[PDB]
């Protein structure tokens, strides 16, 4: 079942907490354990290519 | 056995179990195929028209289909024999002039008695099939 | 021996590939298969139904006759689970019984036997064992009260 | 997490989902896209091998009124027709653990077969034996080895009881 | 979590014996002694582990209330103080421990803490503590240690009559003051 | 003018209603509770059964028995022999009785009324009401 | 063993017994189901009320009576219960049968009698009653409760 | 391709077509809906009587015409039941198209008339009927039947 | 405390909630008596009739049941004095000529305490439970 | 120290363990006792039951009356999420107990007192506080219009 | 001539359709709706409550105060003197009013008619009328 | 696959020896009492299969499965199992009979 309200963010961890979907990696550390500030990697580059099969 | 009033039911209730829900009826229709193939590969040349080679196709699809049907037809009317014998005395008609030997037929009938306890899985006689289906086939051929 | 919970969910659950149909056919055709065996092995009771037309065993009256038969069966196996109401419908069936003359106990024992001889053939995976269990039950409380 | 196959299909595994007929694994045709309907391990026959035993102990809910103790099903015999690959058909024999006091055990023969898409022993009374009891099991643990088993009835597939298999 | 996710076919207040295995036995039997399971899992060693209510133990986590009290998310620590474990049942161990409550309630910090009472079920790894003689609406906590260790529980604050939950609580033991 | 499609939809529903065994019971109930509640002058009939109480086993007997021989004619619909003998048959069970033949209206709009609630499909009322009377006019003189 | 009283006969006799006891007063209920049961089969066989002597039968709404239908009551209910082990189950009729031994003038007429009575008694305060079930495992209940019985 | 007769729409009618075939005297419902149709199509254009001389249909309660209406209602089932696959449909169909040009005197007046039919008589045994789907896809499916047809 | 009229409630209702489900029956009765057995080891002397050496023998099962069914007659009626005592009086001659010393009563209360409010895990009062325990077996001894 | 919902709530849950059956019996012992107590504490109210016979406490109609006031309380309860019936219902209770002359405001303190004496007796984990806090509600509203 | 196993029947069913809070309140409402319904000549009767609203809190009130005083008599079913006692406190609330004594028959059509939706069991209506009419025998002069 | 040299006139086919049930009494721990069922591979034509009732001991000196017929069973076959490849998986076994020992047949056992 899911941790967290239907627009919400689970910082995860050993002590669990919910953050607004709107404050994950706006550079403002919401989570008690930054876990919002530090997903912040892009898995797109420019440049790219992702290949999909039916 | 021997085909009865009431193993003729049996049959028809088994078939039913089998055939009528039309899901995997190409699939069960193409298990019989490869199986029959596997047995006598020799009989593919007689379906050169329809795709033989390749079982896959939509044309033999389409094929293997059709027989089910008229098979279904066969089974159907196990109980209404006037009916029983007019889709026979038509499938005899659709399948004469072709040299299909006593072999070929063997072979249907031991891919249909494999693939249809696979079908089933459960509760299911082969001596009454057996018996129908030498019945039908007796009825295809003259 | 006696008839068990387990027995009479059995026969319940096995018996909607024995006929059971919005058609009559396989009704006919079993329950005739059944009575053709009863008058083979008693061939005294075969006058009992010349009301029906036992005569003319494609007339509508013996047809309609084995379809009251296959029904009422119906009726008895669907109540397996009600033993009250199968208890006031078993009496009912007796009394519909007792007024014709000539039906005894062996005769109930014989269908028995042949219902017993028939179902296997029609249908795979049909418990005869609970059938005759079962059977046993509903015939003793319908041919009580008729002659032995 | 299951799959969204149909009766009569089974999942092709791998990393895109494809679901295909009971029928057409192990035949030595390839129907799925990445061919794992003809793997090696997909395709094992070990869990209908002859000598083959699953054992477990046994929680009943009907049928039978006698508390928990084990079930062996053992494969007796098997054939695998070369014309009809998809299905290992088995003669295999039920039996209960009873008390040293019974000395009177019950043992139940049968015959059905292994589904290798399915990964399923099914099994019903041997011909012409009282349609007492069948067996279905589940080889769903990921090897050979283990099997969720229900012992039902032959009919109407109805759950007497249920055992954790384990290969022995 | 998986195991949790599937659920068992165990009736309540009955403990499943092995992961796949089919057999059912009273919780008042679970660490008692004998041997009840067919397999002897109800007397296994990770079953049987008494270290989540070791005494000196001292669990904290963060409190987040959504019923019964307005307040907002704060620490909360549930001490071990003590434990009693009869010889003549061993089926569960008496523990007896302190639950405090870092509150900044009006401008500065306050401790809120109180004395409690309660058990540790082996069978469902269940903690329960309820306040000794606390009138005072102190609510009780339940938690439960089902993260697979003896480290770390998922806790609650509930009403002892009712088991309402007033609060969601994730304890670790971390543990050193 | 019960024709084949009428008696195919009549058989399809009535399967729906009298096929599923877990609610058979509670749609023969239903059907009297409404006869009774809508037309009490017809309960005097049922006084050899329980009429008066539709939840004693006599009367549940009896709700068995109706639905079984409405099972049956209904079931015979396409074999016009058998189908005749059969409601002759109800006939001679219903004729001793002084029975006002515009209870057969009654009862069919008990029928309909409960009927829905055991459909999963729409009812189809004209179906139902041809059928029904194809049977009625043969089981009254 | 299976059939007579099988696995499914008791699961249903326990299911369907279950429904009598809902309340906090359950003692208030068995008392007057037993009261009910033990003065009709003095009522129906007048040679069993003095075999009740002892628990003043006499004075039904009395307090030894009272008790004594709980015991008869809690008798049941234990054997009912009882019906998943059949072992345990037998012990336990085995010891009824003893204590109805040392009661001279108890016949196993009284026990036919009294299973009448059960099941008519039952049929009406149970809605859901499955007669050829409780009747296939009280038959053999009864029977060896009553199986050390001189008369 | 989508839009007439797309993935929906076929699944619409297989699902809607499934509800007729509940039971196991599905033939007698088959044969029956067969023979309606047939004999309708007869009457609406009585010059087509004549085509089916070969099965008997002056008699169509009898052996022949009874197989045959199992023949047609079963290509129509496979055909519907084949709306999953486009390349076996098309194969499917188009050796009806071929069975049907060997008959000389079918036209495909006769074609757009049985359609009507079909439509009329789906609307009454159908429960629930969605003719947006059904037109949509019969007219294709009847199309190509007709597509070989010298008139 | 004492065995009030409303303490006596109570204990009742908590009965109820710890007894009334025949469920665990036989399983509470036999976690009493591990615990009572592993107290006073020498008290399984007493039950070598009823297999005390083995407290999971049908035998002894059938025990601690008839046991629990007395004790749930006794608690019943700690509203209805007359029938108490009455049931009281049966134990009581049912327990007179077996050497039992308070020891083992206090063997049976203390394993009752403890299984209880395992059973209930919840909301129970060990002080009304002592009290209606000790009015119970005191009408026992004498 | 208002009656809050969480209050509410509780007293409903907790309430089908004090009394609460199919027979009066619980409600009799209870409420019985929460009146000695009352008399016991403000003996001049007992004159008030004489219609009832207090003086015969075994009577039918003091039981009879026990029980009236327990499901009135019930009734109370109930419909505490329901806080327009409530106040219909507790307007009818107080007009019922206007029409009795020599009922005080202070006499409803001491049933409350004694209530809150009583109840923690029959049932463990009863939650007090809650209890005086929506007992208090509910007697001011049925105790106003009376005289202290 | 409401026995033993007749009122412990009522009791049970009663608890069944009462003991439940969560459907209490329906189980009135319906009581009532289906009342006034089958016997608007009855409605007069019940304007201090404004029985023409009957999903209003002044009527709402009164059903509730109905179902209890119900429960109350069902429970003393088996206390003779305090059944009496409860019955002729009823009669008290009852007899200043005009009311037709045949109206409880009606009231017990209308409990019986609604009683099965919350009943998981089969209505035993000889139970259910017998102890009825020893209430309503008390309750009326 | 057993080589038979008397008793049965059948050509090699498998045997399949299962133990069903076991006990070790723990006053006397060196035995190990099992009931076992012996049974035969036979042909799909067959479908009336034997299938034998056993009752004996292992015996973990000897490293030895020895098997009789179970009570009241008609003496026809016992097995004697032994285990001396190394492990718990192998035995050389002999399907004999229970009053002679006489060898009726050997199968190389291993464990599936
Ligand atoms: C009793 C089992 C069988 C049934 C029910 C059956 C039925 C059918 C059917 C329905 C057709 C299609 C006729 C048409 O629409 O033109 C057909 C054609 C044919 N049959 Fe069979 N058949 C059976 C067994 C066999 C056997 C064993 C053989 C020998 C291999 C065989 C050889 C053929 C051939 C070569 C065709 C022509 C396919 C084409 O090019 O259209 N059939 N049969
Ligand atoms: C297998 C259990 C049986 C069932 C469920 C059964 C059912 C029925 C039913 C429903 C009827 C129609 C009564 C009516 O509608 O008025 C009937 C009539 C009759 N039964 Fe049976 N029956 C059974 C066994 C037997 C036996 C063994 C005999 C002895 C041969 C027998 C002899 C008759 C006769 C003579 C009639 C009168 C039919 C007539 O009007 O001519 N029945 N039975
Ligand atoms: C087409 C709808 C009806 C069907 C299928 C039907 C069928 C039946 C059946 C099967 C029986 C049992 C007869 C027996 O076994 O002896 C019966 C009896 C009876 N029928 Fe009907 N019936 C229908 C309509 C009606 C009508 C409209 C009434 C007038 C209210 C009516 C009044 C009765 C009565 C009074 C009995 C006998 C009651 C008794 O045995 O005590 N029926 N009917
Ligand atoms: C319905 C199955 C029955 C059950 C479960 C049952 C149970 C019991 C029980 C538990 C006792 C108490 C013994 C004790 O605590 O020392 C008892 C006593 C007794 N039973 Fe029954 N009984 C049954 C049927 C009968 C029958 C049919 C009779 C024949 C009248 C009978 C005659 C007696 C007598 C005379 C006593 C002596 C009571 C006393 O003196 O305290 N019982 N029974
Ligand atoms: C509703 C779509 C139709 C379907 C699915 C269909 C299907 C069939 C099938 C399967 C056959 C059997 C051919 C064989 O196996 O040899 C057949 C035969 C025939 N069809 Fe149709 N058909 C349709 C519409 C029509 C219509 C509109 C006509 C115009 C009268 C027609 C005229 C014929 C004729 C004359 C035969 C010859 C039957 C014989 O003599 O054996 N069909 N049809
Ligand atoms: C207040 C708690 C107790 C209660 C309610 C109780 C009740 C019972 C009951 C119902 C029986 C069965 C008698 C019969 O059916 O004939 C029994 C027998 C017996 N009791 Fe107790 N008992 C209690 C405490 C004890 C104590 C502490 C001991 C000392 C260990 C004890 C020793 C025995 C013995 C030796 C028997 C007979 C054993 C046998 O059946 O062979 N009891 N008691
Ligand atoms: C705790 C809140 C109370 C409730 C819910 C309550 C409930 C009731 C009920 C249900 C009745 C019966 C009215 C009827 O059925 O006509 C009643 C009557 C009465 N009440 Fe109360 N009561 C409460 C407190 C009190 C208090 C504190 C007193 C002061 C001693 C009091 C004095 C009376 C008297 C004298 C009657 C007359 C009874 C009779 O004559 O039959 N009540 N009350
Ligand atoms: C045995 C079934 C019945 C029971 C248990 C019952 C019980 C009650 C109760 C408890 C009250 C509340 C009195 C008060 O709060 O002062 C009441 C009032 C009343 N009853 Fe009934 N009653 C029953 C049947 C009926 C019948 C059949 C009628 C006729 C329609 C009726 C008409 C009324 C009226 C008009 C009132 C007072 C209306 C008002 O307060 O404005 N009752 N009844
Ligand atoms: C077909 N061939
Ligand atoms: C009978 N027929
Ligand atoms: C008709 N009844
Ligand atoms: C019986 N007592
Ligand atoms: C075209 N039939
Ligand atoms: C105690 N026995
Ligand atoms: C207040 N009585
Ligand atoms: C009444 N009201
Ligand atoms: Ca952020
Ligand atoms: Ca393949
Ligand atoms: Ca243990
Ligand atoms: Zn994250």
């Amino acid at each position: 079942d899911p941790s967290c309200p239907d627009h919400e963010h689970q910082c995860g961890g050993d002590d669990p907490q919910c953050v607004s979907d709107l404050l994950v990696c706006d550079g403002i550390k919401d989570c008690r354990n930054g876990d919002d500030e530090s997903h912040c990697h892009n898995p797109f580059h420019a440049g790219d290519d992702f290949v999909g099969d039916v | 056995s021997e085909c009865d009033v009431l193993t003729r039911l049996k049959v028809k209730a088994q078939w039913r179990r089998a055939y009528s829900h039309g899901h995997n009826r190409e699939d069960f229709a193409q298990a019989i195929w490869r199986a029959l193939f596997a047995q006598v590969p020799d009989s593919r040349t007689l379906f050169k028209r329809v795709h033989g080679h390749d079982t896959t196709s939509p044309e033999f699809q389409a094929h293997a289909l059709r027989v089910l049907a008229g098979f279904d037809i066969a089974i159907s009317t196990l109980d209404q024999p006037d009916a029983l014998k007019a889709e026979l005395d038509h499938l005899e008609k659709q399948h004469e002039g072709r040299h299909i030997p006593d072999n070929y037929f063997d072979a249907f009938k031991t891919a249909l008695l494999h693939v249809l306890p696979a079908q089933l899985g459960r509760c299911w006689d082969k001596d009454a099939w057996s018996a129908c289906f030498d019945h039908i086939a007796h009825g295809i051929k003259g | 021996d006696c008839c068990s919970a387990e027995d009479r969910r059995e026969i319940q659950h096995i018996w909607d590939t024995v006929w059971s149909s919005s058609f009559t056919d396989r009704k006919v055709a079993i329950a005739g298969a059944v009575f053709k065996d009863l008058f083979h092995h008693y061939p005294s009771a075969k006058g009992l139904f010349e009301r029906v037309k036992v005569a003319e065993p494609d007339s509508g009256e013996y047809h309609s006759h084995l379809v009251r038969v296959a029904n009422g069966l119906d009726l008895l196996i669907n109540l397996f689970q009600d033993t009250q109401v199968l208890d006031k419908q078993l009496a009912h069936l007796a009394e519909q019984h007792i007024l014709r003359k000539g039906v005894t106990q062996q005769f109930f024992k014989g269908i028995g036997e042949s219902f017993a001889r028939v179902f296997p053939q029609v249908s795979s995976c049909f418990n005869l064992e609970a059938w005759n269990r079962c059977f046993h039950t509903l015939a003793d409380r319908i041919s009580r009260d008729l002659p032995h | 997490e299951g799959d969204d196959c149909k009766e009569h299909e089974a999942p092709c595994g791998g990393d895109v989902p494809q679901c295909i007929s009971d029928l057409f694994f192990c035949d030595g045709h390839k129907d799925c896209k990445n061919g794992r309907d003809e793997d090696k391990e997909v395709c094992s026959e070990v869990p209908a091998d002859i000598g083959s035993s699953f054992a477990g102990v046994v929680s009943w809910q009907a049928c039978e009124e006698a508390t928990p103790h084990h079930a062996v099903v053992t494969i007796t015999a098997n054939e695998r027709k070369e014309f009809f690959k998809p299905r290992i058909w088995v003669r295999a024999i039920l039996a209960f653990e009873e008390e040293e006091h019974e000395h009177h055990i019950k043992t139940f023969q049968l015959r059905g077969y292994y589904s290798f898409g399915d990964r399923t022993l099914a099994l019903g009374p041997e011909r012409g034996t009282k349609p007492v009891y069948g067996v279905r099991c589940h080889f769903d643990r990921g090897d050979d080895d283990h099997a969720d088993c229900q012992i039902v009835n032959p009919a109407s597939l109805f759950v007497c009881g249920n055992f954790a298999a384990e290969r022995h | 979590r998986v195991s949790h996710v599937e659920g068992t076919h165990c009736a309540k207040k009955e403990f499943q014996c092995g992961g796949y295995d089919q057999e059912c036995i009273s919780d008042l039997f679970v660490c008692d002694g004998h041997k009840d399971c067919h397999n002897g899992h109800d007397e296994a060693e990770d079953v049987c582990d008494t270290s989540p209510v070791k005494p000196g133990n001292i669990f904290s986590g963060t409190s987040h209330w959504h019923d019964c009290l307005l307040r907002s998310d704060h620490v909360t620590r549930v001490v071990i103080k003590g434990t009693i474990r009869r010889n003549y049942f061993k089926s569960r161990i008496w523990v007896r421990a302190q639950i405090e409550s870092d509150l900044i309630h009006d401008g500065k910090k306050e401790l809120s803490d109180f004395d409690s009472k309660g058990y540790y079920n082996f069978a469902n790894r269940r903690l329960v503590l309820i306040p000794i003689a606390q009138d005072d609406k102190h609510l009780s906590v339940i938690c439960d240690f089902d993260r697979g260790d003896s480290r770390r529980a998922s806790c609650h604050r509930v009403l002892e009559g009712t088991l309402h939950q007033c609060a969601n609580l994730s304890v670790h033991l971390q543990g050193h003051h | 003018d019960c024709s084949i499609l009428e008696l195919l939809k009549v058989k399809n529903q009535w399967r729906e209603a009298f096929g599923e065994g877990h609610h058979r019971v509670q749609f023969g109930l239903e059907l009297w509770k409404r006869f009774f509640d809508t037309h009490p002058e017809v309960k005097g009939l049922f006084k050899g059964v329980n009429g008066d109480n539709i939840y004693s086993p006599e009367f549940a007997a009896h709700a068995e028995r109706v639905l079984s021989g409405l099972d049956m004619t209904i079931g015979l619909l396409d074999d016009t022999n058998a189908f005749k003998a059969q409601v002759t048959h109800l006939h001679s069970q219903h004729v001793e009785r002084s029975i006002n033949p515009e209870f057969y209206e009654h009862f069919l709009g008990a029928l309909l009324h409960v009927l829905p609630k055991y459909l999963g499909t729409k009812l189809d009322q004209d179906a139902w009401t041809k059928c029904f009377h194809t049977i009625a006019d043969g089981i009254k003189g | 063993h299976q059939f007579c009283c099988s696995a499914e006969d008791r699961n249903i006799v326990q299911k369907q017994w279950s429904v009598l006891w809902g309340d906090t007063e359950s003692s208030k209920v068995k008392i007057a189901f037993g009261r009910l049961i033990l003065t009709k089969l003095a009522k129906e066989i007048p040679e069993v009320k003095e075999l009740f002597n002892k628990v003043d039968i006499d004075n039904p709404e009395g307090g030894p009576f009272s008790a004594h239908c709980l015991r008869i009551l809690n008798a049941l209910d234990m054997s009912i219960n009882l019906m998943d082990d059949p072992e345990a189950l037998d012990s336990a009729l085995d010891h009824l049968a003893d204590q109805h031994h040392d009661r001279p003038g108890v016949k196993k007429a009284h026990f036919k009698k009294i299973a009448e009575i059960l099941h008519t008694g039952l049929q009406q305060v149970l809605d859901d009653y499955n007669a050829l079930s409780w009747k296939s495992c009280f038959k053999g209940i009864l029977g060896k409760i009553a199986s050390k019985l001189q008369g």
